[PDB]
RNA sequence: AGCUUUACUGCAGGCUGUCGCUGAGGACUCUCACUCCGGGAGGAGGACACCGAUAGCCGGGC
RNA sequence: GACUCGUACGGUCACUGAAUCCUGCCCAGUGCAGGUAUCUGAACACCUCGUACAAGAGGACGAAGGACCUGUCAACGGCGG
RNA sequence: GAAACAUCUCAGUAUCGGGAGGAACAGAAAACGCAACGUGAUGUCGUUAGUAACCGCGAGUGAACGCGAUACAGCCCAAAC
């Protein structure tokens, strides 16, 4: 039979209809008054969190992050530039907003490591994402067969090196065939042309 | 070119700032729960460095000592009141609704409880004209008819120091001393006396703007100079 | 007044001093920032790629 | 100059002389789906757009004749070299 | 190279329409988001404005 | 964020340059500003055609702006054969 | 550089911000498409090739599948119950 989780999932396919719509319209009022990174005791989208690796266990943390919507907040050139490089308004950053959120979260919890993240909506001027972080030093996690991998030294600051799920997609690594000529194994090894 | 003077202003550097650390007080109306049971006694009259006008030190019943925007005619010993039930005499403050039409008012609030915004300069005054349950019409010193919430507080009388403008500065030195007490860069070099690089009107073998002075509202900063969006110019016609 | 020799006479102000962190006489005692190692500005040590040729 | 609307001449299709009708070539409408159309969209961005920032050249004092010659029997037309002509009016 | 402008080409910025935020009953009412005033209660405004996106006009300010 | 512990007797943007006697005529061009029946005026949505969809072509509506009208020279300037 | 120059080129170079390791990164197909009765995670080397593709179709720019090699390794959750 359908799991209860499937119901949370189904509700979020359309965050603008049904009960969920009313919920968001209510919550966001509170969210807008919260800070940039708010640790929350329980995931707003349980199915999504569990699906991404979450576990109701010690050392597993969740935090909601809000980031402004839109293009790059860029300063206009202050020296000579050929027309092609004089733009300001239409320039957008190469990291998606969800990735910016993951980074702001990880900075707030220097000792933790980003496991994954997901969207929880947006209003006219900002977007919210909940990030799942893991304490690589807590024995409850060092002994977990499904999560202890994140304890290895080479997994340090993984979010800042694009090893996150949103990181790998944003780096054009989704495809294994056509189109990934300059993305795999890394953007840098391919001369930054991805 | 280089940023024009009006652009250097916005950065808020020392040269353009007001000597705030030398200012006395932000003359906002006192806040009262209700009732009006708030009266105080003028304890002294002082000079206000920020407005070149006299201000009054008042000691209120509940032990509060604060400077007040003084109307003309307030002297030491006088008793002032603030509140809905305040008496209707010069120097007292009460919501426009409690004020009788045809009476000169000063330090009028824009939004109820903001402490006063309009008519605060030397010798000026607003004129309360119309009353109502919805709007109190006031005539500001510029001649404009301003619709206000009857709940906006105001002080009865005209602001003290009237006629300050009647006397000429006579000499640069007098201007100098006044300017030193304001957020302003003085003296003023005409744009036409500058180089092309420093101003839209700079340059030329002789002094004259090199274009018409009436600039559009949409002109960007650095170019919006001269007669801004002038509906007309000159004295004729 | 000449900008040269005559204007050198007024130079009796102490600015750059021996730095607590790097030992160089670059700790600006007015700014409390070392121009050489960055002490007072950053926990990380001041360093730039342009301090050497690009391919080196 | 003047010119007959119809006259006998060689039809490269029938492969024999027949009465043709002369018409001035009317400009066909563009679709905006040609390769050049997509390149204009693809390549135009921030700043100058190279060739796509250029504007229409000028005019020669006189243009050459631009006509279609239609065979009155098989209906197929053919083109010919034009010749400079300030004006061209057909007779009938 | 600095400077100018009705040189060429662009880039900021301003004005304006539109989409999102955004809701209830070619002109209108409302309150619930949102904005502002108020110590607070509450008041003003209100699906506009701000902000994000885009479109047209102006644009040697660069 | 400066102006601003400021509020039109303010402060911003410009021109002229103490006093005295004065400061004529011109709004066609350029600039600014107001108005505007009509004309023109982008994108979204909408309508027609096209495409089992899409590209695309056209229409309807029409904001600021422009045309047009008006105001304005102590506004750029002009005051001749 | 294009014998000027705006797209293009120099070049995702110089330089800047953040971060890991002894190596990084990648990685067990929603692949390939010598179209097949075929191959079978991923780097890298040789080649494919200055080929396909891009480009005021100017100057210039520029892969991949495959193949020969090196080394080889395949698994764990979410959910159902
Ligand atoms: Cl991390
Ligand atoms: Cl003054
Ligand atoms: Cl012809
Ligand atoms: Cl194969
Ligand atoms: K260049
Ligand atoms: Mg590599
Ligand atoms: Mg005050
Ligand atoms: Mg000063
Ligand atoms: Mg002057
Ligand atoms: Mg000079
Ligand atoms: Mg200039
Ligand atoms: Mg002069
Ligand atoms: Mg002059
Ligand atoms: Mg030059
Ligand atoms: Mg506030
Ligand atoms: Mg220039
Ligand atoms: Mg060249
Ligand atoms: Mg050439
Ligand atoms: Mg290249
Ligand atoms: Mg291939
Ligand atoms: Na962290
Ligand atoms: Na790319
Ligand atoms: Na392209
Ligand atoms: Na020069
Ligand atoms: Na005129
Ligand atoms: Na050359
Ligand atoms: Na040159
Ligand atoms: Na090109
Ligand atoms: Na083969
Ligand atoms: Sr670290
Ligand atoms: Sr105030
Ligand atoms: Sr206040
Ligand atoms: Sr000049
Ligand atoms: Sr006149
Ligand atoms: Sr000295
Ligand atoms: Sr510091
Ligand atoms: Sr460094
Ligand atoms: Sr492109
Ligand atoms: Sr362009
Ligand atoms: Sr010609
Ligand atoms: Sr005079
Ligand atoms: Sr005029
Ligand atoms: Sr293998």
């Amino acid at each position: 039979a359908r799991s209860a989780y499937s119901y949370i999932r189904d509700a979020w396919e359309n965050p603008g209809d049904g009960q969920l719509a009313e919920l968001q319209w209510q919550r966001q009022q509170e969210w807008r008054n919260e800070g940039a990174v708010e640790r929350i005791e329980r995931p707003t989208r349980l199915d999504k969190a569990r699906s991404q690796g979450y576990k109701a266990k010690q050392g597993v943390i969740v935090a909601r992050v809000s980031v402004r919507k839109g293009s790059a907040r860029k300063r206009r050139h202050k020296a000579g530039r050929r027309s092609k490089r004089q733009g300001v308004t239409r320039i957008t950053r190469r990291k998606d907003i969800q990735r910016v959120a993951e980074e702001r979260a990880s900075r707030t919890f220097p000792n933790l490591r980003v496991l994954n993240s997901y969207s929880v909506g947006q209003d006219g001027r900002q977007k919210w994402h909940e990030v799942i972080l893991i304490d690589p030093n807590h024995p409850a996690i060092q002994n977990d067969d499904d999560l202890s991998w994140i304890c290895a030294d080479d997994q340090a600051d993984r979010v800042f090196r694009g090893l996150t799920g949103a990181g790998r997609r944003n780096r054009g690594l989704s495809g294994k065939g056509k189109g990934s000529e300059k993305t795999r194994p890394s953007l840098r090894s391919n001369g930054g042309k991805g | 070119g280089r940023r024009i003077q009006g652009q250097r202003r916005g950065r808020g550097t020392s040269t353009f700032r007001a000597p705030s650390h030398r200012y006395k007080a932000d003359l906002e109306h006192r806040k009262v729960e209700d009732g009006d049971v708030i009266a105080g006694t003028v304890v002294d009259i002082e000079h206000d460095p920020a407005r070149s006008a006299p201000v009054a030190a008042v000691e209120f019943e509940d032990g509060d000592r604060r400077l007040i925007l003084a109307p003309e005619g307030v002297g030491v010993g006088d008793e002032l009141q603030v509140g809905v039930s305040a008496e209707i005499a010069p120097g007292n403050t009460l919501p426009l609704a409690e004020i009788p039409e045809g009476v000169p008012v000063c330090n009028v609030e824009s939004s109820p409880g903001d402490g006063g915004k309009f008519a605060r300069a030397s010798g000026v005054n607003a004129q309360l004209l119309t009353h109502d349950r919805n709007v109190a019409v006031v005539k500001l010193p510029s001649g404009e008819m301003k619709r206000l919430d009857p709940q906006c507080r105001a002080t009865i009388g005209v602001v003290a120091g009237g006629g300050r403008t009647d006397k000429p500065f006579v000499k640069a030195g007098n201007k100098h001393h006044k300017m030193k007490a304001r957020g302003t860069k003085w003296p003023n070099v005409r744009g036409v006396a500058m180089n092309a690089v420093d101003h839209p009107f700079g340059g030329g073998g002789r002094q004259h703007p090199g274009k018409p002075k009436s600039i559009s509202r949409n002109a960007p900063p650095g170019r919006k100079v001269g007669d801004i969006a002038s509906k007309r110019t000159g004295r004729g016609g | 007044t000449g900008a040269g020799t005559p204007s050198q006479g007024k130079k009796n102000t102490t600015t750059h001093t021996k730095c607590r962190r790097c030992g160089e006489k670059s700790y600006h005692t007015k700014k409390k920032v070392c121009s050489s190692c960055g002490f007072g500005k950053s926990a990380k040590r001041r360093d730039y790629e342009w301090q050497s040729k690009a391919g080196e | 100059m003047q010119m007959p609307r119809r006259f006998n001449t060689y039809c490269p299709h029938c492969n024999e002389h027949q009465e043709h009708e002369v018409e001035k070539v009317r400009s066909g409408r563009q679709t905006g789906m040609k390769w050049i159309d997509r390149q204009r969209e693809r390549n135009s961005g921030i700043g100058n757009d190279g060739k796509f920032s250029k504007v229409p050249g000028g005019d020669k004092p006189t243009k050459k004749t631009d006509l279609k010659y239609r065979c009155g029997e098989c209906g197929k037309a053919h083109l010919r070299e034009g010749w400079r002509a300030g004006r061209l009016e057909f007779q009938e």
